[PDB]
């Protein structure tokens, strides 16, 4: 037995993320979880 | 522009290849259903003969 | 979830129900031993509509048998799919009605209806959410019509919010089984026009004409006629039991088909009904099914749709079909034969599609038409009623039991205003 | 679809019934 | 930026069953509910957030509520292939149907189901942070789709009010029908859809049949392909929020650019190019031809004649490979054409938008993959023509008082029938008045 | 639908019957007046001078 | 696409169509069990013009049989390709007419025209674009003439826009089977002149002399004559079923052949018809075809065309032929024998070519010439009618049945004015 | 620079099946549609590796068009452009102009406009039809009317196939011809008549083929059209586009009817034995033994002549030959036009087709003239039209369709007025 809704929708064979997706640079770099003061040297400058 | 076009065309090719097999399986399933119906007709004829 | 209880009255209703439960048990895949042996799990999901799970995966039917002579019970239990009922549900008298409506409505009812009301009660609160009641009977017999009518009265007095299906055959002069047919038919419908919410009118001679022209059977016994009626009943209730692209429950069909509270006598039909010799020479399409649907020779009542107008109609399809084909097919039938349909109601067709065809077919359809042509049937029985009432023949067996003459006057008056309002809306 | 005199009482006649039975016999035999 | 989707009725939830399949396919979500590449491991993406929210670690749940009164379709969903993806609590099923009875859906079973519905939505909104608006899916013919749908809309309006409510409603086709009382249901639904919904988009059945019949050349179409195409058009609508484009618009933009009056909000939608794979190679795709296709009624979603009426304001969403230059040129050609007429009093009648991501294709679908696509959402007076057509067949059945006894047995009366009738009369007055120069 | 019908609705999808005819944007069929294919359009004044 | 439904009346019509459907089936390569087994994919493309797919490669002819005696049904089911018809289309009475036109048009007509009009209506709207109808019957019997006559009338008043072919053999005193031949013929043609669109006049006598001289046949059974008429019918409908360098459908030939509404009775010829002994010593050229075509001994009626004038003529050719050779051959035959044509109509020859020959031949041809020599055959029958009507012999079997005299006088008047205007245009 | 081609009728699409076959082999395009700027005039390049012809076949019977659908060029033509009705006009101008045109022309026009929208530098349209048939005449008139109200100013080259006097295959074709010319007169800009007997004689005599079919005729006509449009398709010493015949050959707004011819029509063997130059083929292009319309130009006087040249052609000898022609008195021009020549040269030689009966020639000439012999032809046709119409033959078909006597009379007197115009201008 096969229902039309069940027959029509099957698991997609393969999936990939869209080439242009909005990326949240604001949230990613501006906000930092929990540290008031950081080690003197963490990034070379 | 031309690259986006070419990639879309390749995807079109794959999609057409998929659709042809879809049609094949659909016709095969229809054939199976008709076979079942004819078998049932044969059985009913046998019942009538009995 | 939704629940339909089954009530079988009289010999005809009992044997029809026997075939009906054989069909349903086949479509759900349970053996006459009461055990599930189907393969799809689509069957299991909606058997609570008709069955009670019992220990060992056994599903007993939610049915109640009701009669007055044990021979009917023997005929039920002799045939297969007979050992699956509950012996507590075999509520049953001892004497017999004998085709007397007063005996079925006043004498033996007074001591048997309490017991059937108790068992239909217990069977109602055994489930959670009722959908409706489903009673199979006749209109001429004694133990079926009279007791069934009084039963419908008590149940409608009890549960006024649930649907009600009455599969009732009607008599004709050409198929004249008993002599007091109008005396029983008139009173039964005179009570059904206020109690029952909708009634499927049936007749023997139209079934006879079906098995002879379309089926081309040589010896059409009662088994095949009852097989047809079971097919219609399984079709009308397939929507609850199986998922579809457009679902239509009992109340949904009711509000689509009943435009006025008294106009609820429907004619029914089933397709495909095709002779085995010609089954190889035909096609299986929506146009193929529809041309057989709207055939005048496929109504299961001897009421010519060409002699009246359709108020409304419905079509319940089963199988993988294209809904567009369904819509444009019904639009055609309305566009071509526009004179027969009623004008002040646009779009006189309700349609629905379920995904599961019955076993043995690929596509099926159940047609339900509420036309005004049945007034010809009612005047056809009312004329016999008035003719017999003009000289009170066969009346005293009804008078001496408790019924009086004004009951007959009210019945014929109600019949008269019914055919008058049918004539009015035509 | 079919514009006719109503004919659901055409096979109440024993003669018609036996006629049509003959037709069915012929069809089945020729099919065999 | 988030938006939530509610699906009421038999039709709306099947449309959603197509929509969410499409969305998981667009964002790469497997039907069990997790991306193939986890968050830290893959490049950071926020496109999916607008539709569904990542729960805990490696599991995404849609911002939707399917709700209906029959259990059949909804537990069909519960047992379908999207069991792990949809939230178990969000799917809501009642016990018995409204059965094509507006009163039965709005007064009998609504009073008990809508409180639960509004409960879940409330905590859905609370989980949400930057809620743009609502979008609702329903058909006005059915019982559940009309009655408790409108009741839910009313209660959302008293709850929030200030937020936009995008209602994608299915009106009944003129000739093609599957119910009988749908004129009654449509009238009683539009009475409330007039003064509650902010932006209401009409989607007929007949026009989509003709579309898949002519352009997609499929001979026997079912509801599946229809709902696939509608999922495509909704995705094209929300792609501006989902993916960064060259010229983006949000939900509040249709509120301003499209609706010139507090009650004249009824939008014809259209999509182009609706084209099969076989004919794709022969066709050459540029922006001008699809800009014309977006306006031809051979590709509109409502069976009406746009040439008969005059346009008010149009919106042109573009997806894919589209630069502003050629679309400016094409819109110039459209404005200089004379077979279509804009309203006199409105000089600028366009709201364009461009997004970089092209539309997607689904396996088993009939639409081919193309460079670009157009979604046109316009405003005209053919909709008023439609309303007059509906009011006609309404009063025809209302004159003989047919089917009124079911409603008055549920508990409604003749007064609301009469006032909805005169309300639609005034509404026709409004459309013609606006058409006036 | 258009079973035996020689109308445009029957011919519309290539000899398969469409539910109903649609008016065509590009030209007004029924009317004698038709859309001018090439319409002179005023260019920016700066272009000519 | 374009559609031709088939209708067979009377015993002669039944056997003719039996061979006709055997020929068409052979052309499209379908076996007697109804499945395709051919080789050329061109055959699949135009089988909807005569068939319907039933289920899994089962094609049934779009034909309807109609008679009054079951012996014909036995005969058509006896032979091969007799099992492919849909048994629903074997619509059929039980009593019989008996060469009585009044019985075929007044008594059993109104009891059978009922059902046949029903199955033909169902078969008509089954397909999409009707091109025309095809009816094959005789003019001597009553079951063929009167039945088909009323059927044609009902069909014309229902569907007036579609074309109509009727192939009718006419009676001649040399081969005169029954006695009431003029009584039947005069009334039937009296109806075909206003109802039918065009009629292809045939006769057994010409078929006999053809198989005597040209075929040199020893045993001319009815099978071979019907085989010749089938080759004619296939030749005329070949344009629909196969693509050609120049096509001419049914309505195209009708408008090319009918200059005036009442002038629609044609005569036929077929070629090559060469004996099997002389089939080795022959050539295959278009003049070889044209000499055998335009010979007066190849016309399939008993009307010598050299005793009159051609109004219009048509020639449908089959096979890979050079069209220049075709038209120059037609031009030469128009130039040399210029007296035999009509004057005030230039280029009285319509020609068409289909690139597919009949199976078993390399190049074939079919001639349809509307000349005025047919008024000789109408005088040939109307003088016998006047001879019988002067003495009123055999008349009362029609009078007492319901027919009156003014119908006979009207048939006389219409025949007389028909041949009067034929003589006028001669 | 682009120009599109529409085909209407059972003959038009056969011609097209030869024409587009010729074009693809001229531009090296395989039947699948792609090569292994000059093509831009006929094909639009759909993306990459595919070219669709700017064409639309249109017919009412489906059997010939879906022969094209399933033929060898299934991969070449656009599926939508092939347009097929359901039932044929069946040689009935009234049916093809009022019964079925009302339903099919709306679809045709919305297809041709979006084709014109796809084009950019549209030169004009060119239509292929035969005025004897029912489909090609009726809806052809209806289509041309609606094109003229749509565009008006653009050129519409009509290459019609007229019915030959003594060889013919129809019956009502005089009615079809008269009813077609009544609209072809004032709608077509530039119209070229083409009989069949003349091409029969050419292939019988020059090509010495004793059994020719329609294929060879269409191959020759395609050769003429290609030689006519090679000026647009390729650059030459002297180019002449579509708009030139509009003004160079039509002296009066109602006299636009051109006679064509072609030379050298030369078989595979005689050409190798013979010597090809320009003087002889300029001579050969004027005898009635190599014209495309059966008539006698010696009975007529030329109005203006136009000469396309293909191959290895220098202006020296073509000026010398046209000088010899101007000095000869075997042919007389009209008095009101002293300089009656419009020549053009293109470098690319006419190609060969496998299955064709012509060999490669170094140079060829396509002549298109204008004279009064055509005025004799229309009179010859109108005589045999009135011969049938005098007895009201076949009129019941047309009036049963819905037409009347009025347009019959007015078309008859229109050809009479047309006859008077030719005898006046020829005087
Ligand atoms: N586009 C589309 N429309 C549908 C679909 N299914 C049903 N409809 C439309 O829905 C309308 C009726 O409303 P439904 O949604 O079917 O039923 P409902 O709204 O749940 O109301 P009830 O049946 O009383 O519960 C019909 O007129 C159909 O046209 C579908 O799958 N796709
Ligand atoms: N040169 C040439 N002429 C043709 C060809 N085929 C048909 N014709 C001409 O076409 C005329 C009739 O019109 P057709 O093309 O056959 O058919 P039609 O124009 O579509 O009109 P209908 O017959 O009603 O369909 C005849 O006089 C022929 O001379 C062909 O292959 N080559
Ligand atoms: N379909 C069907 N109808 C029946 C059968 N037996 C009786 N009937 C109908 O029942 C009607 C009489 O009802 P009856 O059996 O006497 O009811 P009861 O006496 O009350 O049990 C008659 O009109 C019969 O046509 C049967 O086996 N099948
Ligand atoms: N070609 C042909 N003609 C026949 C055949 N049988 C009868 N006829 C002709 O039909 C005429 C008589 O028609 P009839 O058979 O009585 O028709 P019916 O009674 O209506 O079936 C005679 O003149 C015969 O010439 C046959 O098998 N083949
Ligand atoms: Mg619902
Ligand atoms: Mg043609």
């Amino acid at each position: 037995m096969m229902t039309t809704t069940a027959l029509a929708f099957q698991a997609p064979d393969e999936h990939h993320k869209p080439e242009h997706a909005r990326k949240p640079l604001v949230r990613e770099t501006f906000f930092r979880k929990t540290n008031v003061f950081f080690p003197e040297g963490c990034a070379a400058d | 522009q031309m690259m986006l076009y070419s990639k879309c065309v390749t995807i079109r090719d794959a999609q057409i290849e998929e659709k042809k097999q879809m049609l094949a399986e659909e016709e095969e399933e229809q054939r199976r259903l008709d076979l079942m119906m004819e078998i049932e007709r044969v059985k009913a004829l046998e019942q009538y003969e009995a | 979830m939704r629940e339909i209880v089954h009530i079988q009255g009289g010999q005809c209703g009992n044997q029809i129900g026997a075939k009906f439960w054989e069909v349903v048990s086949d479509e759900h895949g349970i053996d006459p031993t009461g055990t599930y042996h189907g393969d799809s799990d689509l069957q299991l999901e909606r058997i609570n509509v008709y069955f009670n799970e019992a220990t060992g995966g056994r599903y007993v039917p939610r049915a109640i048998l009701m009669d007055l002579e044990p021979g009917t019970m023997d005929s039920v239990r002799s045939g297969p799919y007979g050992q699956i009922f509950r012996p507590d549900n075999f509520v049953f008298g001892q004497t017999g009605a004998g085709n007397n409506w007063a005996k079925g409505h006043y004498t033996e009812g007074a001591e048997l209806i309490d017991s059937v009301l108790d068992v239909v009660r217990k069977e109602a609160e055994s489930c959670d959410c009722l959908q409706g009641f489903q009673v199979c009977h006749s209109l001429g017999g004694g133990t079926g019509s009279g007791m069934g009518t009084l039963l419908i009265s008590k149940i409608r007095e009890e549960y006024p919010d649930r649907m009600m299906l009455t599969f009732s055959v009607v008599p004709s002069p050409k198929v004249s089984d008993t002599v007091v047919e109008p005396y029983n038919a008139t009173l039964s419908v005179h009570q059904l026009v206020e109690n029952a919410d909708e009634c499927m009118v049936l007749d023997n001679e139209a079934l006879y004409d079906i098995c002879f022209r379309t089926l081309k059977l040589t010896t059409p016994t009662f088994g095949d006629l009852n097989h047809l009626i079971s097919a219609v009943m399984s079709g009308i209730t397939c929507c609850l039991r199986f998922p579809g692209q457009l679902n239509a429950d009992l109340r949904k069909l009711a509000v689509n088909l009943i435009p006025f509270p008294r106009l609820h006598f429907f004619m029914v039909g089933f397709t495909p009904l095709t002779s085995r010799g010609s089954q190889q020479y035909r096609a299986l399409t929506v146009p193929e099914l529809t041309q057989q649907m709207w055939d005048a020779k496929n109504m299961m009542c001897a009421a010519d749709p060409r002699h009246g107008r359709y108020l409304t109609a419905s079509a319940l399809f089963r199988g993988r079909m294209s809904t567009k084909e369904v819509d444009e097919q019904m639009l055609n039938v309305q566009n071509k034969n526009s004179s027969y349909f009623v004008e002040w109601i646009p779009n006189n067709v309700k349609s629905s599609v379920c995904d599961i065809p019955p076993k043995g077919l690929k596509m099926s359809a159940t047609f339900i038409g509420n036309s005004t042509a049945i007034q010809e049937m009612f005047k056809r029985v009312s004329e016999q009623f008035t003719a017999m009432f003009r000289r009170k023949a066969f009346l005293h067996w009804y008078t001496g039991e408790g019924m009086d003459e004004m009951e007959f006057t009210e019945a014929e008056s109600n019949m008269n205003d019914l055919v008058s309002e049918y004539q009015q809306y035509q | 679809y079919t514009s006719d005199f109503s004919k659901r009482d055409e096979f109440t006649n024993t003669i018609r019934t036996e006629q049509w039975r003959e037709q069915l016999k012929g069809e089945n035999t020729h099919a065999k | 930026r988030e938006v939530i989707s509610i699906h009421i009725g038999q039709a709306g939830i099947q449309v959603g069953n197509a929509c969410w399949e499409l969305y998981c396919l667009e964002h790469g979500i497997q039907p069990d509910g997790q991306m193939p590449s986890d968050k830290t491991i893959g490049g950071g993406d926020d496109a999916f957030n607008t539709f569904f929210s990542e729960t805990g670690a490696g599991k995404h749940v849609p911002r939707c509520i399917f709700l209906d009164l029959e259990p059949t379709v909804v537990d069909e969903v519960r047992t379908g292939t999207y069991r792990q993806l949809f939230h178990p609590e969000q799917l809501i099923s009642g016990k018995e149907d409204a059965a094509n009875n507006f009163a039965r859906g709005h007064y009998t079973i609504g009073k008990e189901i809508v409180d639960l519905a509004l409960d879940r939505i409330r905590k859905l909104a609370d989980n949400c942070t930057g809620l743009q608006g609502f979008l609702v899916f329903n058909a006005v013919g059915g019982g559940t789709g009309s009655g408790l749908g409108s009741l839910l809309l009313e209660r959302l309006s008293v709850d929030y009010g200030k937020k936009s409510k995008l209602g994608f409603t299915v009106y009944p086709s003129p000739q093609v029908s599957t119910a009988v009382v749908e004129p009654y249901n449509s009238v009683l639904s539009t009475h409330s859809l007039l003064e509650h919904t902010d932006v209401a988009v009409m989607l007929d059945n007949e026009a989509i049949y003709d579309i898949c019949r002519r352009s997609l050349d499929i001979e026997r179409p079912t509801y599946t392909n229809l709902n696939r195409l509608i999922a495509q058009v909704i995705s094209s609508l929300t792609a501006s929020l989902r993916f960064d484009g060259a010229l983006n618009v949000d939900i509040t933009e249709f509120q301003t650019n499209l609706v010139p009056y507090p009650r004249i909000h009824f939008m014809l939608s259209s999509y182009a190019p609706i084209i099969s794979a076989e004919k794709a190679y022969h066709e050459q795709l540029s922006v001008a031809e699809i800009t014309n296709a977006a306006f031809e009624p051979a590709s509109m979603m409502v069976k009406c004649d746009p040439r008969h009426g005059k346009y008010m304001a149009c919106c042109l969403m573009y997806r894919g490979d589209v630069v502003p230059k050629d679309v400016n040129a094409s819109v110039a050609t459209i404005k200089t054409k004379r077979t279509i007429q804009f309203v006199d009093w409105c000089p600028t009648g366009f709201k364009c938008g461009i997004n970089y991501q092209p539309p997607t294709v689904v396996p088993g679908g009939d639409l081919a993959k193309v460079q670009r696509a157009v979604c046109m959402i316009s405003n005209s007076t053919a909709i008023g023509e439609i309303f007059s057509r509906l009011d006609h067949k309404f009063d025809l059945m209302y004159a003989k008082r047919a089917f009124v006894h079911w409603y008055v047995g549920e508990g409604m009366e003749e007064g609301e029938f009469s006032e909805a009738r005169e309300d639609l009369a005034a509404l026709e007055k409004d459309f013609e008045e606006v058409g006036a120069e | 639908m258009n079973n035996n019908k020689l109308d445009e609705a029957a011919i519309l999808a290539g000899c398969k019957g469409v539910f109903s005819k649609t008016s065509y944007i590009t030209h007004t069929g029924q009317e004698g007046k038709a859309e001018e294919y090439e319409k002179k359009g005023g260019h920016r004044s700066a272009f000519a001078g």
